[PDB]
Protein backbone atom coordinates (compact mmCIF):
# COMPACT_ATOMS: atom_id res chain seq x y z
CA UNK A 1 0.00 0.00 0.00
CA UNK A 2 1.33 4.03 -0.06
CA UNK A 3 1.01 5.57 2.73
CA UNK A 4 -2.14 8.06 2.88
CA UNK A 5 -2.21 11.41 3.02
CA UNK B 1 -6.22 36.89 -15.18
CA UNK B 2 -9.17 35.63 -17.04
CA UNK B 3 -11.53 35.26 -14.14
CA UNK B 4 -11.26 39.01 -13.45
CA UNK B 5 -14.66 39.37 -15.47
CA UNK B 6 -16.48 37.17 -13.91
CA UNK B 7 -18.18 37.40 -10.08
CA UNK B 8 -16.92 35.99 -7.04
CA UNK B 9 -19.69 34.35 -6.26
CA UNK B 10 -20.38 32.83 -10.14
CA UNK B 11 -16.77 31.47 -9.77
CA UNK B 12 -17.33 29.77 -6.34
CA UNK B 13 -21.06 28.14 -8.00
CA UNK B 14 -18.69 27.21 -10.79
CA UNK B 15 -16.19 25.45 -8.72
CA UNK B 16 -18.42 23.47 -7.34
CA UNK B 17 -20.65 22.63 -10.16
CA UNK B 18 -16.57 21.58 -11.64
CA UNK B 19 -16.12 19.52 -8.27
CA UNK B 20 -18.95 17.64 -9.88
CA UNK B 21 -18.29 17.06 -13.16
CA UNK B 22 -14.59 16.20 -11.97
CA UNK B 23 -13.19 18.89 -13.83
CA UNK B 24 -10.59 19.74 -11.51
CA UNK B 25 -8.71 21.83 -13.69
CA UNK B 26 -11.30 24.05 -14.15
CA UNK B 27 -12.36 23.87 -10.75
CA UNK B 28 -8.74 25.31 -9.73
CA UNK B 29 -8.96 27.73 -12.42
CA UNK B 30 -12.34 29.59 -11.02
CA UNK B 31 -10.67 28.95 -7.23
CA UNK B 32 -7.86 30.93 -8.42
CA UNK B 33 -9.85 33.67 -9.51
CA UNK B 34 -12.04 33.78 -6.41
CA UNK B 35 -9.14 34.11 -4.57
CA UNK B 36 -7.60 36.93 -6.37
CA UNK B 37 -10.53 38.70 -5.71
CA UNK B 38 -8.78 39.28 -2.75
CA UNK B 39 -11.22 38.57 -0.04
CA UNK B 40 -10.45 36.42 2.70
CA UNK B 41 -12.40 32.82 1.76
CA UNK B 42 -14.64 30.90 4.02
CA UNK B 43 -14.07 27.32 5.50
CA UNK B 44 -16.07 25.94 2.56
CA UNK B 45 -13.98 28.08 0.04
CA UNK B 46 -10.51 26.88 1.68
CA UNK B 47 -11.96 23.62 1.10
CA UNK B 48 -13.01 24.19 -2.50
CA UNK B 49 -9.37 25.57 -3.52
CA UNK B 50 -7.79 22.76 -1.62
CA UNK B 51 -9.60 19.79 -3.17
CA UNK B 52 -9.34 21.25 -6.49
CA UNK B 53 -5.56 21.76 -6.49
CA UNK B 54 -5.05 18.54 -4.98
CA UNK B 55 -6.97 16.43 -7.66
CA UNK B 56 -4.61 18.86 -10.57
CA UNK B 57 -1.65 18.10 -8.89
CA UNK B 58 -1.98 14.56 -7.27
CA UNK B 59 -2.60 13.22 -11.38
CA UNK B 60 0.58 15.52 -11.97
CA UNK B 61 2.71 13.22 -9.11
CA UNK B 62 1.07 10.22 -10.53
CA UNK B 63 2.15 10.95 -13.78
CA UNK B 64 5.69 12.03 -12.46
CA UNK B 65 6.03 8.82 -10.83
CA UNK B 66 5.24 6.05 -13.88
CA UNK B 67 7.79 8.09 -16.00
CA UNK B 68 10.92 8.63 -13.55
CA UNK B 69 10.49 4.89 -12.64
CA UNK B 70 10.67 4.19 -16.38
CA UNK B 71 13.23 6.57 -16.71
CA UNK B 72 15.15 4.81 -14.14
CA UNK B 73 15.05 1.25 -15.87
CA UNK B 74 16.30 3.24 -18.98
CA UNK B 75 19.14 3.92 -16.91
CA UNK B 76 20.38 0.28 -15.61
CA UNK B 77 19.09 -1.28 -20.80
CA UNK B 78 18.89 -0.48 -24.39
CA UNK B 79 18.94 3.31 -25.36
CA UNK B 80 17.07 8.27 -26.81
CA UNK B 81 16.25 11.50 -24.94
CA UNK B 82 12.11 11.33 -25.01
CA UNK B 83 11.66 9.56 -21.24
CA UNK B 84 13.59 12.16 -19.92
CA UNK B 85 11.97 15.39 -21.94
CA UNK B 86 8.92 13.81 -21.39
CA UNK B 87 9.36 13.44 -17.81
CA UNK B 88 10.54 16.56 -17.59
CA UNK B 89 7.90 18.06 -19.52
CA UNK B 90 5.08 16.80 -16.83
CA UNK B 91 7.66 18.14 -13.99
CA UNK B 92 7.77 21.57 -14.98
CA UNK B 93 4.36 21.55 -15.56
CA UNK B 94 3.95 20.37 -12.00
CA UNK B 95 6.04 22.68 -11.04
CA UNK B 96 3.95 25.29 -12.11
CA UNK B 97 0.72 24.49 -10.74
CA UNK B 98 3.29 24.06 -7.40
CA UNK B 99 4.69 27.72 -7.74
CA UNK B 100 0.31 29.20 -8.54
CA UNK B 101 -0.46 27.94 -5.71
CA UNK B 102 2.49 29.10 -3.31
CA UNK B 103 1.90 32.48 -4.66
CA UNK B 104 -1.63 32.24 -3.99
CA UNK B 105 -0.42 31.81 -0.66
CA UNK B 106 1.89 34.62 -0.32
CA UNK B 107 -0.05 37.38 -2.07
CA UNK B 108 -2.02 37.41 0.17
CA UNK B 109 -4.21 34.39 2.21
CA UNK B 110 -1.99 34.07 4.70
CA UNK B 111 -1.33 37.33 5.86
CA UNK B 112 -4.75 38.35 6.55
CA UNK B 113 -5.67 34.82 7.65
CA UNK B 114 -5.66 35.70 11.64
CA UNK B 115 -8.01 33.01 12.93
CA UNK B 116 -5.96 29.91 14.14
CA UNK B 117 -8.14 27.32 11.61
CA UNK B 118 -7.67 29.53 8.50
CA UNK B 119 -3.72 30.62 9.61
CA UNK B 120 -3.05 26.81 10.58
CA UNK B 121 -4.94 25.51 6.97
CA UNK B 122 -2.95 27.64 4.95
CA UNK B 123 0.89 26.91 6.17
CA UNK B 124 -0.47 23.23 6.09
CA UNK B 125 -0.82 23.63 2.26
CA UNK B 126 1.92 25.91 2.18
CA UNK B 127 4.15 22.72 3.81
CA UNK B 128 2.41 19.96 1.18
CA UNK B 129 2.87 22.33 -2.01
CA UNK B 130 6.81 22.68 -1.14
CA UNK B 131 6.81 18.95 -0.13
CA UNK B 132 5.63 18.50 -3.49
CA UNK B 133 8.52 20.96 -4.89
CA UNK B 134 10.55 18.78 -2.93
CA UNK B 135 9.51 15.39 -4.48
CA UNK B 136 11.11 16.27 -7.91
CA UNK B 137 14.03 18.53 -6.48
CA UNK B 138 17.47 17.44 -7.33
CA UNK B 139 19.51 20.46 -7.87
CA UNK B 140 21.55 23.55 -5.85
CA UNK B 141 18.15 24.39 -3.81
CA UNK B 142 16.67 20.99 -2.71
CA UNK B 143 17.68 21.50 0.62
CA UNK B 144 16.28 25.19 0.85
CA UNK B 145 12.61 23.72 -0.72
CA UNK B 146 12.70 21.08 2.09
CA UNK B 147 13.67 23.69 5.00
CA UNK B 148 11.02 25.59 3.31
CA UNK B 149 8.16 22.83 3.33
CA UNK B 150 9.65 22.35 7.28
CA UNK B 151 9.20 25.97 8.59
CA UNK B 152 5.83 26.24 6.78
CA UNK B 153 4.57 22.89 8.89
CA UNK B 154 6.16 23.70 11.83
CA UNK B 155 4.76 27.17 12.73
CA UNK B 156 1.07 25.15 11.89
CA UNK B 157 2.06 22.60 14.40
CA UNK B 158 3.13 25.28 17.13
CA UNK B 159 -0.44 26.97 16.44
CA UNK B 160 -2.90 24.10 16.06
CA UNK B 161 -1.19 22.61 19.44
CA UNK B 162 -2.02 26.29 21.11
CA UNK B 163 -5.62 26.94 19.51
CA UNK B 164 -7.41 24.01 18.43
CA UNK B 165 -8.40 20.53 20.13
CA UNK B 166 -6.08 17.23 19.64
CA UNK B 167 -9.66 15.73 17.66
CA UNK B 168 -9.68 19.01 14.97
CA UNK B 169 -9.80 17.46 11.73
CA UNK B 170 -7.15 19.96 9.70
CA UNK B 171 -4.98 19.40 13.22
CA UNK B 172 -4.89 15.58 12.65
CA UNK B 173 -4.07 16.35 8.54
CA UNK B 174 -1.77 18.58 9.32
CA UNK B 175 0.11 15.86 11.54
CA UNK B 176 -0.73 12.88 9.20
CA UNK B 177 1.43 15.29 6.26
CA UNK B 178 4.19 16.30 8.34
CA UNK B 179 4.59 12.76 9.39
CA UNK B 180 4.92 11.63 5.59
CA UNK B 181 6.73 14.44 5.08
CA UNK B 182 9.46 12.99 7.99
CA UNK B 183 9.32 9.69 7.08
CA UNK B 184 10.09 10.56 2.84
CA UNK B 185 11.50 13.79 2.72
CA UNK B 186 13.84 14.53 5.55
CA UNK B 187 14.99 11.27 5.86
CA UNK B 188 13.41 10.93 9.87
CA UNK B 189 11.16 7.50 9.96
CA UNK B 190 11.97 8.10 13.67
CA UNK B 191 10.03 11.33 14.07
CA UNK B 192 7.46 10.62 11.68
CA UNK B 193 6.39 7.05 13.69
CA UNK B 194 6.52 9.23 16.62
CA UNK B 195 4.38 11.87 15.85
CA UNK B 196 1.98 9.66 14.21
CA UNK B 197 1.56 8.01 17.34
CA UNK B 198 1.12 10.52 19.77
CA UNK B 199 -1.24 12.76 17.36
CA UNK B 200 -3.39 9.25 17.28
CA UNK B 201 -3.01 8.56 20.93
CA UNK B 202 -3.74 12.64 21.97
CA UNK B 203 -6.41 12.67 19.66
CA UNK B 204 -8.38 9.43 21.09
CA UNK B 205 -8.50 10.40 24.71
CA UNK B 206 -10.49 13.83 23.17
CA UNK B 207 -13.07 11.83 21.67
CA UNK B 208 -15.22 11.76 24.42
CA UNK B 209 -15.73 15.17 23.87
CA UNK B 210 -17.37 14.87 20.49
CA UNK B 211 -20.75 14.78 19.35
CA UNK B 212 -21.10 11.65 16.82
CA UNK B 213 -21.10 13.53 13.43
CA UNK B 214 -17.60 15.38 14.56
CA UNK B 215 -16.25 11.75 15.97
CA UNK B 216 -17.07 10.26 12.86
CA UNK B 217 -15.40 13.31 10.99
CA UNK B 218 -12.37 12.90 13.67
CA UNK B 219 -11.73 8.87 13.62
CA UNK B 220 -11.62 8.72 9.70
CA UNK B 221 -8.19 10.47 9.80
CA UNK B 222 -6.89 8.76 12.70
CA UNK B 223 -7.59 5.71 10.85
CA UNK B 224 -5.25 7.37 8.23
CA UNK B 225 -2.28 7.94 11.07
CA UNK B 226 -3.04 4.18 11.58
CA UNK B 227 -2.63 2.90 8.21
CA UNK B 228 0.68 4.76 8.00
CA UNK B 229 1.95 2.92 11.47
CA UNK B 230 0.76 0.04 10.00
CA UNK B 231 2.82 0.05 6.59
CA UNK B 232 6.20 1.33 8.64
CA UNK B 233 6.34 -1.12 11.51
CA UNK C 1 1.90 23.42 -35.13
CA UNK C 2 3.54 22.58 -31.78
CA UNK C 3 4.43 19.26 -32.30
CA UNK C 4 6.46 20.45 -36.11
CA UNK C 5 10.02 20.44 -34.71
CA UNK C 6 9.35 17.02 -32.83
CA UNK C 7 10.54 13.88 -34.73
CA UNK C 8 7.60 11.49 -36.03
CA UNK C 9 8.97 8.49 -34.11
CA UNK C 10 9.45 10.61 -30.44
CA UNK C 11 6.16 11.36 -30.83
CA UNK C 12 4.66 7.94 -30.96
CA UNK C 13 7.42 7.10 -28.52
CA UNK C 14 6.14 9.97 -26.37
CA UNK C 15 2.43 9.19 -27.00
CA UNK C 16 2.84 5.58 -26.02
CA UNK C 17 4.49 6.77 -22.10
CA UNK C 18 1.79 9.05 -22.01
CA UNK C 19 -1.06 6.36 -21.98
CA UNK C 20 1.04 4.40 -19.21
CA UNK C 21 1.26 7.57 -17.52
CA UNK C 22 -2.87 8.18 -18.10
CA UNK C 23 -1.86 11.84 -19.49
CA UNK C 24 -4.41 11.29 -22.09
CA UNK C 25 -4.55 15.06 -23.07
CA UNK C 26 -1.29 14.80 -23.88
CA UNK C 27 -1.42 11.87 -25.66
CA UNK C 28 -3.47 13.11 -28.43
CA UNK C 29 -1.50 16.22 -28.50
CA UNK C 30 1.39 14.03 -29.61
CA UNK C 31 -0.92 11.93 -31.79
CA UNK C 32 -2.46 14.90 -33.98
CA UNK C 33 1.57 15.94 -34.69
CA UNK C 34 2.23 12.33 -36.02
CA UNK C 35 -0.22 12.51 -37.97
CA UNK C 36 0.01 15.95 -38.84
CA UNK C 37 3.38 14.22 -40.33
CA UNK C 38 1.81 13.70 -43.55
CA UNK C 39 2.62 9.77 -43.49
CA UNK C 40 -0.27 6.88 -42.98
CA UNK C 41 -0.52 5.49 -39.49
CA UNK C 42 -0.11 1.35 -38.92
CA UNK C 43 -2.62 -0.30 -37.26
CA UNK C 44 -0.72 0.32 -33.86
CA UNK C 45 -0.32 4.36 -34.52
CA UNK C 46 -4.49 3.99 -35.28
CA UNK C 47 -5.14 2.82 -32.60
CA UNK C 48 -3.28 5.00 -30.15
CA UNK C 49 -4.63 8.27 -32.04
CA UNK C 50 -8.22 6.40 -31.32
CA UNK C 51 -7.67 5.49 -27.74
CA UNK C 52 -6.06 9.45 -26.98
CA UNK C 53 -8.92 10.98 -28.36
CA UNK C 54 -11.64 8.56 -26.88
CA UNK C 55 -10.24 9.11 -23.06
CA UNK C 56 -10.21 12.87 -23.88
CA UNK C 57 -13.59 13.42 -25.66
CA UNK C 58 -14.64 10.38 -22.61
CA UNK C 59 -14.33 12.75 -19.97
CA UNK C 60 -15.82 15.54 -21.66
CA UNK C 61 -18.68 13.94 -22.96
CA UNK C 62 -19.09 12.80 -19.32
CA UNK C 63 -18.84 15.93 -17.52
CA UNK C 64 -21.04 17.33 -20.11
CA UNK C 65 -23.64 14.80 -19.02
CA UNK C 66 -23.63 16.11 -15.58
CA UNK C 67 -23.91 19.31 -16.12
CA UNK C 68 -26.59 18.72 -18.88
CA UNK C 69 -28.75 17.02 -15.63
CA UNK C 70 -28.22 19.84 -13.11
CA UNK C 71 -29.24 22.28 -15.76
CA UNK C 72 -32.38 20.35 -16.78
CA UNK C 73 -33.42 19.85 -12.93
CA UNK C 74 -32.99 23.91 -12.51
CA UNK C 75 -35.09 24.47 -15.26
CA UNK C 76 -38.25 22.31 -13.90
CA UNK C 77 -36.68 25.28 -8.80
CA UNK C 78 -35.18 28.14 -7.31
CA UNK C 79 -33.41 30.29 -9.87
CA UNK C 80 -28.86 32.57 -12.59
CA UNK C 81 -26.83 31.97 -15.97
CA UNK C 82 -23.87 29.97 -14.21
CA UNK C 83 -25.10 26.28 -14.87
CA UNK C 84 -25.58 26.91 -18.61
CA UNK C 85 -22.52 29.20 -18.85
CA UNK C 86 -20.22 26.33 -17.56
CA UNK C 87 -22.46 23.58 -19.58
CA UNK C 88 -22.02 25.75 -22.67
CA UNK C 89 -17.95 26.30 -22.14
CA UNK C 90 -17.32 22.17 -21.71
CA UNK C 91 -19.49 21.97 -25.12
CA UNK C 92 -17.79 24.47 -26.38
CA UNK C 93 -14.53 22.30 -25.53
CA UNK C 94 -15.82 18.82 -26.85
CA UNK C 95 -17.11 20.30 -30.01
CA UNK C 96 -13.54 21.53 -30.51
CA UNK C 97 -12.71 18.22 -29.78
CA UNK C 98 -14.39 16.45 -32.01
CA UNK C 99 -13.61 19.34 -34.87
CA UNK C 100 -9.59 18.36 -34.73
CA UNK C 101 -10.68 15.11 -35.04
CA UNK C 102 -12.89 15.05 -37.58
CA UNK C 103 -10.09 17.54 -39.25
CA UNK C 104 -7.50 14.96 -39.59
CA UNK C 105 -9.31 12.34 -40.94
CA UNK C 106 -10.32 14.62 -43.63
CA UNK C 107 -7.11 16.03 -44.08
CA UNK C 108 -6.10 13.55 -45.05
CA UNK C 109 -6.14 10.13 -43.53
CA UNK C 110 -8.75 8.93 -44.97
CA UNK C 111 -8.30 10.06 -48.56
CA UNK C 112 -4.71 8.39 -48.38
CA UNK C 113 -6.46 4.78 -46.64
CA UNK C 114 -6.80 2.41 -49.21
CA UNK C 115 -6.52 -0.63 -47.20
CA UNK C 116 -10.11 -2.18 -45.97
CA UNK C 117 -8.74 -2.23 -42.20
CA UNK C 118 -7.19 1.09 -42.29
CA UNK C 119 -9.99 2.62 -44.17
CA UNK C 120 -12.72 1.26 -42.27
CA UNK C 121 -11.02 2.28 -38.92
CA UNK C 122 -11.37 6.15 -39.94
CA UNK C 123 -14.56 5.66 -41.40
CA UNK C 124 -15.96 4.41 -37.96
CA UNK C 125 -14.07 7.41 -36.32
CA UNK C 126 -15.99 9.95 -38.41
CA UNK C 127 -19.15 8.41 -37.72
CA UNK C 128 -18.30 7.81 -33.58
CA UNK C 129 -16.66 11.96 -33.81
CA UNK C 130 -20.09 13.34 -35.56
CA UNK C 131 -21.99 11.21 -33.42
CA UNK C 132 -20.71 13.07 -30.21
CA UNK C 133 -21.48 15.77 -32.40
CA UNK C 134 -25.09 14.30 -32.39
CA UNK C 135 -25.18 14.04 -28.51
CA UNK C 136 -25.19 17.85 -27.67
CA UNK C 137 -26.87 19.22 -30.82
CA UNK C 138 -30.30 21.31 -30.99
CA UNK C 139 -29.87 24.04 -33.89
CA UNK C 140 -30.39 24.64 -37.29
CA UNK C 141 -27.91 21.81 -37.64
CA UNK C 142 -28.83 19.03 -35.87
CA UNK C 143 -30.23 16.50 -38.24
CA UNK C 144 -27.16 17.31 -41.19
CA UNK C 145 -24.81 16.16 -38.24
CA UNK C 146 -26.86 13.04 -37.71
CA UNK C 147 -26.59 12.71 -41.46
CA UNK C 148 -22.81 12.89 -41.25
CA UNK C 149 -22.46 10.24 -38.51
CA UNK C 150 -25.18 7.96 -40.73
CA UNK C 151 -23.14 8.29 -44.02
CA UNK C 152 -19.84 7.51 -42.58
CA UNK C 153 -21.19 4.53 -40.34
CA UNK C 154 -22.67 3.32 -43.82
CA UNK C 155 -19.56 3.64 -45.80
CA UNK C 156 -17.29 1.82 -43.40
CA UNK C 157 -20.01 -0.72 -42.88
CA UNK C 158 -20.07 -1.53 -46.41
CA UNK C 159 -16.28 -1.79 -46.97
CA UNK C 160 -16.21 -4.12 -43.64
CA UNK C 161 -19.51 -6.42 -44.83
CA UNK C 162 -17.85 -6.95 -48.26
CA UNK C 163 -13.77 -6.80 -47.05
CA UNK C 164 -13.59 -8.50 -43.67
CA UNK C 165 -14.83 -11.61 -41.92
CA UNK C 166 -17.50 -11.14 -39.58
CA UNK C 167 -15.86 -11.60 -36.27
CA UNK C 168 -12.81 -9.13 -37.44
CA UNK C 169 -12.76 -7.00 -34.18
CA UNK C 170 -12.88 -3.46 -36.16
CA UNK C 171 -16.15 -4.83 -37.54
CA UNK C 172 -17.52 -5.84 -34.76
CA UNK C 173 -17.15 -2.58 -32.67
CA UNK C 174 -17.91 -0.78 -35.99
CA UNK C 175 -21.59 -2.32 -35.76
CA UNK C 176 -21.65 -2.25 -31.45
CA UNK C 177 -21.16 2.04 -32.57
CA UNK C 178 -23.86 2.13 -35.16
CA UNK C 179 -26.36 0.02 -33.08
CA UNK C 180 -26.06 2.37 -30.56
CA UNK C 181 -26.13 5.55 -32.88
CA UNK C 182 -29.50 3.77 -34.21
CA UNK C 183 -30.63 2.94 -30.31
CA UNK C 184 -29.74 6.83 -29.06
CA UNK C 185 -29.15 9.26 -32.07
CA UNK C 186 -31.16 7.98 -34.78
CA UNK C 187 -34.48 7.37 -32.66
CA UNK C 188 -34.35 3.82 -34.14
CA UNK C 189 -34.10 1.51 -31.39
CA UNK C 190 -35.70 -1.87 -33.41
CA UNK C 191 -32.68 -1.28 -35.75
CA UNK C 192 -29.81 -0.87 -32.86
CA UNK C 193 -31.48 -4.36 -31.95
CA UNK C 194 -31.61 -6.21 -35.15
CA UNK C 195 -27.90 -5.02 -36.25
CA UNK C 196 -26.81 -5.97 -32.77
CA UNK C 197 -28.38 -9.68 -33.14
CA UNK C 198 -27.53 -9.97 -36.50
CA UNK C 199 -23.83 -8.81 -36.32
CA UNK C 200 -23.49 -11.47 -33.02
CA UNK C 201 -24.90 -14.06 -34.59
CA UNK C 202 -22.73 -13.70 -37.74
CA UNK C 203 -19.81 -13.56 -35.77
CA UNK C 204 -20.69 -16.58 -33.78
CA UNK C 205 -20.49 -18.53 -37.22
CA UNK C 206 -17.48 -17.56 -38.11
CA UNK C 207 -15.77 -18.03 -34.58
CA UNK C 208 -14.33 -22.05 -35.37
CA UNK C 209 -11.78 -20.65 -38.13
CA UNK C 210 -10.15 -18.52 -35.25
CA UNK C 211 -7.24 -19.09 -33.19
CA UNK C 212 -7.44 -19.18 -29.54
CA UNK C 213 -5.81 -15.66 -29.38
CA UNK C 214 -8.34 -14.22 -32.14
CA UNK C 215 -11.18 -15.84 -30.36
CA UNK C 216 -10.42 -13.93 -27.12
CA UNK C 217 -10.21 -10.85 -29.12
CA UNK C 218 -13.81 -11.38 -31.28
CA UNK C 219 -15.62 -12.48 -27.82
CA UNK C 220 -14.65 -9.58 -26.20
CA UNK C 221 -16.70 -7.54 -28.28
CA UNK C 222 -19.36 -10.10 -28.81
CA UNK C 223 -20.15 -9.96 -25.22
CA UNK C 224 -20.64 -6.03 -25.40
CA UNK C 225 -22.81 -6.68 -28.20
CA UNK C 226 -24.93 -9.05 -26.12
CA UNK C 227 -24.38 -6.42 -22.99
CA UNK C 228 -26.68 -4.14 -24.72
CA UNK C 229 -28.97 -6.72 -26.48
CA UNK C 230 -29.90 -7.23 -22.53
CA UNK C 231 -30.26 -4.16 -21.74
CA UNK C 232 -32.84 -3.04 -24.65
CA UNK C 233 -34.92 -6.30 -24.59
CA UNK D 1 -25.92 0.11 -16.56
CA UNK D 2 -24.70 2.44 -19.55
CA UNK D 3 -24.94 0.73 -22.90
CA UNK D 4 -21.46 0.24 -24.18
CA UNK D 5 -19.26 1.49 -26.93
N1 LIG E 1 -16.91 20.78 -1.69
C1 LIG E 1 -16.03 20.07 -0.79
N2 LIG E 1 -15.22 19.21 -1.24
C2 LIG E 1 -16.18 20.34 0.71
C3 LIG E 1 -16.98 21.40 1.25
C4 LIG E 1 -16.91 21.38 2.77
C5 LIG E 1 -17.66 22.38 3.65
C6 LIG E 1 -17.02 23.02 4.70
C7 LIG E 1 -17.72 23.93 5.48
C8 LIG E 1 -19.06 24.20 5.22
C9 LIG E 1 -19.70 23.55 4.16
C10 LIG E 1 -19.00 22.64 3.38
C11 LIG E 1 -16.05 20.31 3.21
C12 LIG E 1 -15.72 19.95 4.66
N3 LIG E 1 -14.50 19.15 4.64
C13 LIG E 1 -14.29 17.89 5.33
O1 LIG E 1 -13.23 17.41 5.15
C14 LIG E 1 -15.33 17.14 6.18
C15 LIG E 1 -14.65 15.93 6.86
C16 LIG E 1 -13.30 16.18 7.57
C17 LIG E 1 -13.26 17.25 8.67
O2 LIG E 1 -14.10 18.35 8.49
C18 LIG E 1 -15.46 18.03 8.60
C19 LIG E 1 -16.10 17.98 7.21
S1 LIG E 1 -15.45 19.52 1.91
N1 LIG F 1 -1.39 1.21 -27.08
C1 LIG F 1 -2.71 0.66 -27.29
N2 LIG F 1 -3.69 1.07 -26.59
C2 LIG F 1 -2.87 -0.46 -28.31
C3 LIG F 1 -1.83 -0.86 -29.22
C4 LIG F 1 -2.32 -2.01 -30.10
C5 LIG F 1 -1.45 -2.66 -31.16
C6 LIG F 1 -1.94 -2.91 -32.44
C7 LIG F 1 -1.13 -3.50 -33.40
C8 LIG F 1 0.18 -3.85 -33.09
C9 LIG F 1 0.68 -3.61 -31.81
C10 LIG F 1 -0.14 -3.01 -30.85
C11 LIG F 1 -3.67 -2.34 -29.76
C12 LIG F 1 -4.53 -3.44 -30.40
N3 LIG F 1 -5.92 -3.13 -30.11
C13 LIG F 1 -6.91 -4.07 -29.59
O1 LIG F 1 -7.97 -3.59 -29.40
C14 LIG F 1 -6.66 -5.53 -29.20
C15 LIG F 1 -8.01 -6.20 -28.85
C16 LIG F 1 -9.19 -5.98 -29.82
C17 LIG F 1 -8.99 -6.38 -31.29
O2 LIG F 1 -7.70 -6.23 -31.80
C18 LIG F 1 -6.78 -7.11 -31.24
C19 LIG F 1 -5.89 -6.37 -30.23
S1 LIG F 1 -4.21 -1.36 -28.57
CL1 LIG G 1 8.07 16.24 -24.26
CL1 LIG H 1 -18.01 29.25 -17.52
MG1 LIG I 1 -18.73 41.75 -7.58
MG1 LIG J 1 13.43 19.88 -14.07
MG1 LIG K 1 13.94 2.94 16.37
MG1 LIG L 1 12.15 13.15 -39.41
MG1 LIG M 1 -23.41 25.48 -27.64
MG1 LIG N 1 -40.61 -4.49 -32.12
Amino acid sequence: RRRQT
Amino acid sequence: GAMGSMERASLIQKAKLAEQAERYEDMAAFMKGAVEKGEELSCEERNLLSVAYKNVVGGQRAAWRVLSSIEQKSNESEEGPEVREYREKVETELQGVCDTVLGLLDSHLIKEAGDAESRVFYLKMKGDYYRYLAEVATGDDKKRIIDSARSAYQEAMDISKKEMPPTNPIRLGLALNFSVFHYEIANSPEEAISLAKTTFDEAMADLHTLSEDSYKDSTLIMQLLRDNLTLWT
